[PDB]
């Protein structure tokens, strides 16, 4: 039906949404040793890496993105990996993309004749899911410059592609049968 | 000492993860393009629906055929790019896992029994959708017999 | 002593023999819950023709075509059907991609001979002819039944 | 000093630039040479409607199904689109397995990484978005259209 | 020194002969058993007629779809024997090309001019082809309008 | 033609079980050389191993299903399969499931009102087939891990794998053409 | 047109089977170095071997098709092989079928009422276009056990082969053509 | 539409022409170490090689198509290739056939009644095309037979060939309309 639709929708979209920000938020992305002050093993995220145990237990350290090497070898396109990880453009981008698709979706309830807006927040959902798609590869390319395990933060990440996807899909879906139900009458 | 899934050493488990993401953002972004548009309906041009833009791009990822082919320009891009990344990632594995093989014995069955595991739990999955749908298929006909 | 030169049936070395009779039982298998899921349930009928063209032959077919990476005019169309297909394409792809390596490990330079080939020719020629008299025996049936209907 | 981490476009490695630029341009040809020997005849047309479907987009989609060991919803019928159609295929056949020869050579275990197939990644997301603005942008002027002849 | 031809390295010429002959002789024989039986006419039930048979049997040596597929028995084993033989034939020559290959640096255009020159030389056939069977039928029809 | 069909899917579903359960019982599986004492030439099945020739022809001994010493727990999945080899509860499942397809077969027969007994027939064969198929995975993986053989114990199972798969398919064709009648009349 | 299909089918089915007894018949199916008298260069064909130089020039000798080795190494399928390319049994079945598909042309010639024997024909001619292509392959694998080169006379029975294939489709076609025929008139 | 039609047509064509003749006629197609007198950086094309900077700077020296010494006539393939190359019969004949074809549609735009015109212009582009693609071929089979890098003039011939394949397509559709035109009347 229309209502549960679009319930599952709103719901969907919210989910998302939170998800993403709390992947982009706490640093439980990476399970991997390390360092902390200035090899233990730690838990790291996009922006900070904190060690789990010993005397420096719950001590976060700003990621060094650009850490202090001879730095005369390297190419310009480590260069822009780097500043395209640090920056963390696409999950924040990604982010971005949800709520204006949430926003949107919102804004249809008000605009009901406005049918476009239906269409823009599944635009949006596809988009932000293929955004979190280029922020997963490129932190994972970036992770590459000896075990080491994902967190809860990081599939928190991979949970939101997914829903964004199938949020995406069920808004398309309503702008088909809403503009079906046009020529209906038609 | 190869596992039960050795099959899927040749590539690294990111890989297979992105690979997944990969089809299922191809697949929804097909699905979008085909039948968004009020201007191809009239019924659909096409029967491109989520459902079998799902199985378009499974059965291109697999090396296998399909009933169907997107004919707008804008499916044909979904599918051209999806083409590319396909033959690019198989050609990898492919030579990938003949690099993991040679490192001469025929090949035993214990290096393909997961491959047969997961083959019958697909079947019996099958199954069980199919007697699952009868039941409410034949259920709904009882109802409407009354 | 003397070399020993590659069998007739030499194609089948890369794979242990427990691995083609499992590969044989999988196709039967795949073939028979393919025609099932396909053509068990009333609803999928309509004196009456199927919706889809599954029948145990052609599920046969299909998986035949799946498993030689060839395909064929028909594919499924349903939940289920799509989900057998999808196994089967699986496990095509991993079989034929360990059978492909293997064979590149087993044939060790120098050209291949028709000596390594020359069974699956023989299989080949062996084929054609079945195939030419199973046809003449289906025009001989054919057409005494028919001069026994004229009679 | 340092070892260099994989290209981002290492995927083209194992072919050479030239041979890059030649299979370009012999698609470009074979799809050319495949809609004029379909579609120039003008007894092979009926307002009017060809007999085949191989129009100059079409033959283009053929020849990248074809390159890619894909296929389509369409094949030639006809002796000289035919010819074409054997002789791209046998191209593909031999560029093919030479490309996937020289790959297994240039990867040289280790399992492959992702930062071996970002690049391919990035290609498939690029055309992902590409593809979304060109049906947005059909659709905008489609609407446009409409809006125009409404008024 | 690789030839012009290199690529047919992998196999011997007997092989290359005998691939051919098996083609010609798969054809002809799928052929016969679709269409000799004046049975399945009423019009064929099936289009195997020799010239589809030919562009059947190149499709599925050459790993390539089809339009069309044999939907008799006897067509089936025809289709399913070929088949095996394809599988067979193409898998040993990709493993005998990359033996052949690996005896590290990118291939280069010498190496693939011949079949280049192959496929310009088919492109200048066909084009050929089409242009005298094009007089022919123009020919023939102002014939007709006289 | 119910009755030729009828007495087809009985008759292979009878050799089918009766095949199934000769090959569980007997211990002509596998020859390979060996002892057994609590090497040489023996015949093993899935409970117990029996040497041949020699003063100790004909003993049997109970195969052991934990090799090594010490009962070595390194890998859970070895263990998993050790465990599935030494219950061997796929080839009882699929006789059982060969048993329950000819009660419903029987059952069928003796109601002639309830089409959906044959289905459940036909689903159990088949479910018989795969089980019988697992069932030789596992065995034959279980014992990978010197020449042998197969006897003819291990041949009756595969022979009843391909009945039991052949009367499914006869079963589903009865259940289609009895729906099919059930049409012409309405 | 009818009867330019009648000549055509047999001139073809005459040219292939001269073609193939010629190949059968003469000795120059192979041109490699080796003896003539109980290392030069000689040409051999099924049955003999001859040479073309020095002062053994055009002196034959019959193939040692079993050689006097101490055959304490081969298996059966060395024999079996060998027993085949000695009888050459392939090569004369193939002049056989050609000559009795030559006779199904002529006696339906002169039985035109009867229109299985061009069908019979066509069968006969694809038959010995198979049987050429058996005959070919174990010639070349007998020849296995450097450079060598063949003569015309393999390529006579190589260009029996793809006539006998073309003669066999033109059979067939006339074949197709009959019965049309005679359901125009019914 | 024919005007625009044939605009475009004409003056890709023209374009086409140019850039092939300007192609042949430089020597900017590849850049490689060298010299030009009868180990420093040149230009060469299909003619003459020419250094660049030092003392020697644009001095052109004409190019040896006969390397190594004496002649040697080894392979046959190699001599008929760098015959080839030496003649540059291919860009050549590129050129003629581009100018052909210019010629045709010139010839139809006075004539307007014999459609053929139309069609010959589009076989003589898509042959020029593949005269192009041959020359490319051979040009760079015979320079590979230690940087080196491709010139502007290289592209003129490669971008030559793009237009003259797109300006084929669009003669045919000329061609492919004016029949159309025809039926309706008719
Ligand atoms: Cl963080
Ligand atoms: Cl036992
Ligand atoms: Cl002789
Ligand atoms: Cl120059």
């Amino acid at each position: 039906d229309r209502g549960v639709q679009m319930l599952l929708t709103t719901v969907g979209a919210f989910a998302a949404f939170s998800l993403m920000t709390i992947a982009v938020g706490t640093d439980y992305w990476l399970y991997s040793r390390g360092v902390c002050k200035t090899e233990v093993m730690t838990h790291s995220g996009l922006w900070r890496t904190c060690c789990l145990e010993g005397n420096f237990k719950g001590l976060c350290k700003q990621i060094d993105h650009f850490p202090e090497d001879a730095d005369y070898e390297a190419d310009t396109a480590e260069y822009f990996l780097r500043a395209v990880r640090a920056s963390s453009i696409f999950p924040i981008l990604s982010v971005i993309l949800l709520f204006m698709g949430g926003l949107c979706i919102a804004a249809s309830e008000f605009y009901k004749t406005r049918h476009n807006i239906i269409l823009s927040a599944g635009i949006f959902f596809v988009s932000a899911g293929l955004s979190n798609i280029i922020g997963i590869i490129v932190y994972i390319s970036a992770n590459a410059g000896n075990s080491y395990s994902y967190g809860w933060s990081f599939y928190f990440g991979a949970l939101s592609f997914i829903i964004a996807e199938m949020v995406g899909v069920l808004a398309v879906h309503m702008f088909i049968d809403r503009h079906k139900q046009l020529r209906a009458t038609a | 000492k190869p596992g039960v899934f050795s099959f899927l050493d040749p590539l690294a488990y990111e890989i297979w993860m992105c690979i997944v993401f990969a089809y299922i953002g191809v697949s929804v972004v097909l699905f979008l393009v085909s039948r968004f548009s009020p201007y191809e309906w009239h019924e659909s041009t096409n029967e491109f629906g989520i459902f079998n833009s799902l199985w378009f791009s499974l059965g291109a990822f697999m090396q296998q055929g399909c009933d169907i082919s997107p004919r707008s320009l804008s499916g044909r891009i979904v599918g051209g790019v999806w083409w590319f990344f396909t033959l690019i990632i198989i050609s990898s594995y492919t030579a990938k896992l003949a690099a993991f093989l040679t490192v001469t014995s025929a090949l035993s069955l214990s290096n393909v029994a997961g491959v047969f595991y997961i083959l019958v739990g697909g079947l019996g999955l099958a199954m069980l959708v199919a007697l699952i749908e009868f039941c409410y298929k034949s259920r709904a006909e009882a109802k409407r017999m009354k």
